[PDB]
RNA sequence: CAGGCCUUGACAUGCUAGGGAACCCGGGUGAAAGCCUGGGGUGCCCCGCGAGGGGAGCCCUAGCACAGGUGCUGCAUGGCCGUCGUCAGCUCGUGCCGUGAGGUGUUGGGUUAAGUCCCGCAACGAGCGCAACCCCCGCCGUUAGUUGCCAGCGGUUCGGCCGGGCACUCUAACGGGACUGCCCGCGAAAGCGGGAGGAAGGAGGGGACGACGUCUGGUCAGCAUGGCCCUUACGGCCUGGGCGACACACGUGCUACAAUGCCCACUACAAAGCGAUGCCACCCGGCAACGGGGAGCUAAUCGCAAAAAGGUGGGCCCAGUUCGGAUUGGGGUCUGCAACCCGACCCCAUGAAGCCGGAAUCGCUAGUAAUCGCGGAUCAGCCAUGCCGCGGUGAAUACG
């Protein structure tokens, strides 16, 4: 079996193509978010990374 | 030769059954009285309210009561005679041999 | 993926499309809304019009992207960002 | 968009995926039981009323 | 664990067989 | 809102279904669709005659319907002329032999639902509708009822505040099983909108 | 030549038969301790016949289907107990002081809806 | 939402006028819709050997009447629902008191889960509520004995398999059973405390059932409905997109952080349901999802089916691990016209955060909580970890 560092290449190259041809796949690893169809207004964590926090909407007095 | 009754009042369903047995009691020979079958029951549970109101249910059931008889001896007189009898509408009839 | 006992698929409505062009001698703009064609090797050289529900998006076709649909080529949303 | 609808359900469909339950009473998508050809509302009604043979309150 | 589609318990969880859950 | 429907209540008890067959899930749903089917067909034609109870009876590939008319006269027509019109339209709706009946209500003002489109009328007629109500369970009661209770709810007089009027005379007990509360509603329709009449008769407890 | 009595506990069954022996005991086609290997509780069954020292005495045979091996184990302490007031009803005493003639009605609570479980209600919060 | 289309319209019901009618086959263009098109044939009652000729099924076009609107108002409404709340309450009639609103009764003393009862009283009764009649569970009987059961016999390919039988188990319809009924004690009484019997004792456990009303509570998008409003379009058809977006924030959940655990093999014990372009025994191909075969069952018989935690044996040795299973690469399978946006699975590889969670906060009083698996409805498939149900195992604590 092709292992470690070469498989790792052939993995990197693999993601290379897609970003590089470009399909949706290839964008959604541009911008690190899920590739699989998976939900975005929540979690998605792994992928996008810790929450940068942001102030909201104020409500009135 | 068996007879399996099938409706959905149990009430309706027995009485048929009974008035059946009877027929070939008078005419012989033998009858293996009417079995109650398990009931197949079908529920359907709904929301009440029309709209948004989740947590609370109406639960409504369907039972398909069930007997079997059994006539031992055919003997054409009893054979005839429940061709010519009278069983109300709520029940549905199976005939084997 | 689409199960290879059956047939790898396109919608033959755009694929003759493209067919008569081979022919004749290439290329034209081919306007489709085919996003759910798997791209196919007579393909490559050729740009496709693919809609993205708004507009048609031209996609020109090379090897590298064979085993695709079209809809890949053509997102459907415009982002930018937030803030 | 309704009595388009109701009735283009009953239209045989292009595909036979395209095609999907309305309420026969009242013409609702949702929550249609097969069965009855009833939506769970229109179920309740009619229920309520005896109008469904041998179908009643559960209790248990 | 449950979630582990590669364990017995987890094709149980999710209620599909195969290699690591035959029957 | 709360309450539950006097009918339902009473299923197996105090009541028995108004189509009384047996079928199986291959076709429950198209004998359920002719019945209605049914139902609104003669609803609308034998209003006149003021229909109460229509009851369907079915074996195999015939039916007979019976119906509860206060008036029979109206529903059996000239001679036994319109029964004719109504069965051959009935057939032409089944396919099945319609096997009509007309059976008659000993006492009209003792049907909740027949109580009820009495009063939708004199609303429509634009009648007081707290007298209306008053009167409605007045006769009731007077034909040997043990109890009466009719609500009518929505614009009366035609205001804009919606509302709700009801009078009761008697017992009325909801929460008893073993007593036999004839309910009907009928749907008065106005100029300014619609109204909704609720009919209790407590006919008595077994 | 034998005793029976029925056991019931917990949608579990049990058809005993008590006949004297060596004190030698069997369910469902296979030996006691065959069957209830590694259930401490086992024990429990082989109970009412301690109240009455026919520990020895009795050998038994005994059928148990529906529930699980605990339910089926109270349900044979019933059955066994049952089978002994039959060999003689001056049993009753010494065993219903102890509760062997009375069958717990405890069963599962149906579940309701709006519920998670029977009581097991969903999770509270206030906005 | 974008784009391409239709105009008496996708749909109802009457009216003319023409084709002529039907209907099943196509064909060109096109993403389809649509537009343009080309086939074969209709009796009726009939004047009819006849040339013929029109009446009325339904089709088509033209032209009206009308349709259509999930467009708006839940501050015009019906209906149905949530809620305070299964809370112990809300009232009426006649009488009495007050100039009057109103009061009395419904307050008081005792009692109860209860306006439940008991005693008292210018009140005496009565209704809507409570309780009871209904259902499931617990004991027992009756009636039944196949597709269910097998105690004792006879065979027995060792499987209730066959004869045999319905005892038991069960199935499922009808009954019985509990009433503070009996004993003691305290009581004016109602009741309370206790005891015996008994499967069950003080409503036996659970369900169904929700008063007058409240919240201008919720729903004009389930339906109904007043009014307002649109009319080559705010109606209608189609192709594609979107409802699945993502710096972020909240709720409800799922899976875990491990050894009272994880894994592999072997071995048991449920219940409620579902099932004829359905469930699928078993055989073979595939590591497998599945695929080809192919019996049985219209199902207490045939099948979904293995229940899982458990029990037995061995492995792991405190490690971000044989804990955890997210994420990502690759290769496949199935439904489907079609899985790019955006399906569920299977397999190889990848193996993230997470070492028990700040302020804060939730549920549950017993077969409950916890934990473990099973089924169904919707449904082609499925994003179900949701919901409604079913059993398995089975606690801790309540001084107050
Ligand atoms: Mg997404
Ligand atoms: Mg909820
Ligand atoms: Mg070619
Ligand atoms: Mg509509
Ligand atoms: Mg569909
Ligand atoms: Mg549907
Ligand atoms: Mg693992
Ligand atoms: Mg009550
Ligand atoms: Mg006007
Ligand atoms: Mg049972
Ligand atoms: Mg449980
Ligand atoms: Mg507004
Ligand atoms: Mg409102
Ligand atoms: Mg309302
Ligand atoms: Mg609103
Ligand atoms: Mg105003
Ligand atoms: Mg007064
Ligand atoms: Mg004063
Ligand atoms: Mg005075
Ligand atoms: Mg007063
Ligand atoms: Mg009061
Ligand atoms: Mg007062
Ligand atoms: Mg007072
Ligand atoms: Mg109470
Ligand atoms: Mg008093
Ligand atoms: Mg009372
Ligand atoms: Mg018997
Ligand atoms: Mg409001
Ligand atoms: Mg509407
Ligand atoms: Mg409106
Ligand atoms: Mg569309
Ligand atoms: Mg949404
Ligand atoms: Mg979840
Ligand atoms: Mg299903
Ligand atoms: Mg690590
Ligand atoms: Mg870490
Ligand atoms: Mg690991
Ligand atoms: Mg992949
Ligand atoms: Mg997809
Ligand atoms: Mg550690
Ligand atoms: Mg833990
Ligand atoms: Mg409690
Ligand atoms: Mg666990
Ligand atoms: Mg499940
Ligand atoms: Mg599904
Ligand atoms: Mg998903
Ligand atoms: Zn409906």
């Amino acid at each position: 079996w092709k292992l470690e560092g070469e498989l790792r290449a052939e993995v990197a190259a693999n993601i290379k193509r897609l970003m590089d041809i470009g399909c949706y796949r290839g964008l959604r690893h541009r911008r690190g978010l899920p590739v699989r169809g998976q939900r975005t207004r929540t979690n998605a964590r792994t992928r996008k990374g810790p929450r940068k926090t942001v102030a909201g909407k104020k409500k009135a007095p | 030769i068996r007879i399996k009754l099938r409706g959905f009042d149990h009430k309706t369903l027995d009485a048929s059954a009974q008035k059946i047995v009877e027929a070939a009691r008078r005419s012989g020979a033998q009858v293996s009285g009417p079995i109650p079958l398990p009931t197949r029951v079908r529920r359907f549970t709904v929301i009440r309210g029309p709209f948004k109101h989740k947590d609370s249910r109406e639960h409504f059931e369907l039972r398909t009561h069930n007997r079997l008889v059994d006539i031992i001896n055919p003997n054409r007189k009893t054979i005839e005679q429940l061709m010519t009898l009278d069983l109300p509408t709520g029940v549905e009839i199976e005939i084997k041999t | 993926p689409r199960s290879l006992k059956k047939g790898v698929f396109v919608d033959d409505h755009l694929l003759e499309k493209v067919l008569e062009l081979n022919a004749k001698g290439e290329k034209r703009l081919i306007k489709t809304w085919s996003r759910r064609s798997t791209i196919v090797p007579e393909m490559v050289g050729h740009t496709i019009a693919v809609y993205n529900g708004k507009q048609h998006v031209p996609v020109y076709i090379t090897e590298n992207m064979v085993g695709h649909k079209l809809g890949e080529f053509a997102p459907t949303r415009t982002y930018r960002g937030h803030g | 968009a309704r009595k388009a609808l109701i009735e283009k359900a009953k239209r045989t469909p292009k595909f036979k995926v395209r095609a999907y339950t309305r309420c026969v009473r009242c013409g609702r998508a949702r929550s249609v039981y097969r069965f009855f050809g009833l939506c769970r509302i229109c179920l309740r009604e009619l229920a309520h009323k005896g109008q469904l043979p041998g179908v009643r309150k559960a209790s248990w | 664990g449950k979630g582990d589609r590669r364990t017995r318990r987890g094709k149980i969880w999710r209620g599909t067989y195969g290699k690591y859950r035959p029957r | 809102g709360n309450k539950i429907h006097p009918i339902g209540f009473r299923l197996g008890i105090t009541r028995d279904w108004e189509s009384r067959w047996y079928a199986g899930k291959k076709q429950y749903r198209h004998l359920l669709l002719e019945d209605q089917r049914i139902r609104g067909l003669l609803e609308k034609e034998l209003y006149s005659a003021g229909l109460a109870r229509v009851d369907i009876e079915r074996a195999a590939d015939n039916v007979a319907v019976t119906v509860h008319v206060a008036k029979p006269g109206v529903v059996i027509g000239r001679g036994g002329e319109r029964i004719r019109v109504l069965r051959e339209e009935l057939a032409k709706l089944t396919g099945k032999n319609v096997a009509l009946n007309v059976q008659e209500v000993q006492n009209p003002n003792l049907s909740a639902p027949l109580v009820a489109q009495r009063v939708a009328e004199q609303i429509e007629r634009r009648f007081a509708v707290r007298r209306a109500i008053k009167q409605a369970v007045q006769r009731v009661m007077e034909s040997g009822a043990k109890g009466a209770k009719v609500i009518v709810s929505g614009r009366i007089g035609g205001a804009e505040q919606a509302r709700t009027e009801w009078a009761a005379q008697g017992r009325v007990p909801l929460h008893t099983l073993r007593a036999n509360i004839d309910y009907g509603f009928a749907l008065a329709r106005t100029t300014y909108g619609v109204l909704g009449v609720k009919a209790y008769i407590f006919l008595g407890e077994v | 030549e034998q005793y029976y009595g029925t056991g019931r506990r917990k949608e579990a069954v049990a058809r005993v038969f008590l006949r004297p022996g060596n004190g030698k005991v069997t369910v469902n086609g296979q030996d006691f301790n065959e069957y209830f290997q590694g259930l401490v509780r086992a024990v429990a069954a082989l109970e009412p016949l301690r109240a009455v020292d026919a520990l020895g005495h009795f050998d038994a045979y005994i059928t148990v289907r529906g529930g699980g091996k605990s339910g089926q184990i109270d349900a044979i302490k019933l059955g066994i107990a049952r089978a002994l007031v039959q060999y003689n009803p001056d049993y009753r005493a010494k065993l219903k002081p102890l509760g062997f003639l009375t069958r717990d009605a405890r069963v599962v609570e149906r579940k309701k809806y709006g519920k998670h479980k029977a009581r097991r209600a969903p999770q509270y919060s206030k906005r």
